[PDB]
């Protein structure tokens, strides 16, 4: 597999626009699109994005659109931060999707901070890179999530994002 | 359905 595959698993979907737990509105997989608290404000952003007339719905060409962009938008915040840029070169390509993962769930700015979890990537340190992930406020607030991450950076293999089933709590 | 989830 690869990292579309995998942000896909952590992020969900909607093909409406949804105000999110956060209070931000968003839509596809997880692309933001106000702060603003107006649903119209969110129309007309998504309308602009898309190029046409939504009333808030948007079709899985769309939504993969978006996310496709979302994805490269990552990576080029990867490449112009001076600490994460490194620790990406040095990496694999698997450890490298879980990189992508966080910066798109936090942005590169969260994580470059975490200084010392990016030292250990860069020298190779997998378990207590691990470790040091797991001591975040990150891995408290969304743990199903930082676990898959944390583990394909510890083992390089796409195993915690194998063999999962759904189970509804949605459609 | 036709929207996503999961909730
Ligand atoms: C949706 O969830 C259902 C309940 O778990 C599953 O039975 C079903 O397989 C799931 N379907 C899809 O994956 C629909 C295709 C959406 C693909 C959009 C991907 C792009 C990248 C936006
Ligand atoms: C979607 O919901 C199901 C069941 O509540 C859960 O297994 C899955 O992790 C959820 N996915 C996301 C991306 O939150
Ligand atoms: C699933 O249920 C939630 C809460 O009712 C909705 O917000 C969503 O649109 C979907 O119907
Ligand atoms: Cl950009």
């Amino acid at each position: 597999m690869n990292i579309f595959e995998m942000l896909r698993i952590d992020e969900g979907l909607r093909l409406k626009i949804y105000k999110d737990t956060e209070g931000y509105y968003t839509i596809g997989i997880g692309h933001l699109l106000t702060k603003s608290p107006s649903l119209n404000a969110a129309k007309s952003e998504l309308d602009k994005a898309i190029g046409r007339n939504t009333n808030g719905v948007i079709t899985k060409d769309e939504a993969e659109k978006l996310f496709n962009q979302d994805v490269d938008a990552a990576v080029r915040g990867i490449l112009r931060n001076a600490k994460l840029k490194p620790v990406y070169d040095s990496l694999d390509a698997v450890r490298r999707a879980a990189l992508i993962n966080m910066v798109f769930q936090m942005g590169e700015t969260g994580v470059a901070g975490f200084t010392n979890s990016l030292r250990m990537l860069q020298q190779k340190r997998w378990d207590e890179a691990a470790v040091n992930l797991a001591k975040s406020r990150w891995y408290n607030q969304t743990p199903n999530r930082a676990k898959r991450v944390i583990t394909t950076f510890r083992t390089g293999t796409w195993d915690a994002y194998k063999n999962l089933c759904a189970h509804x709590a949605x459609x | 359905x036709y929207x996503x989830x999961y909730x």
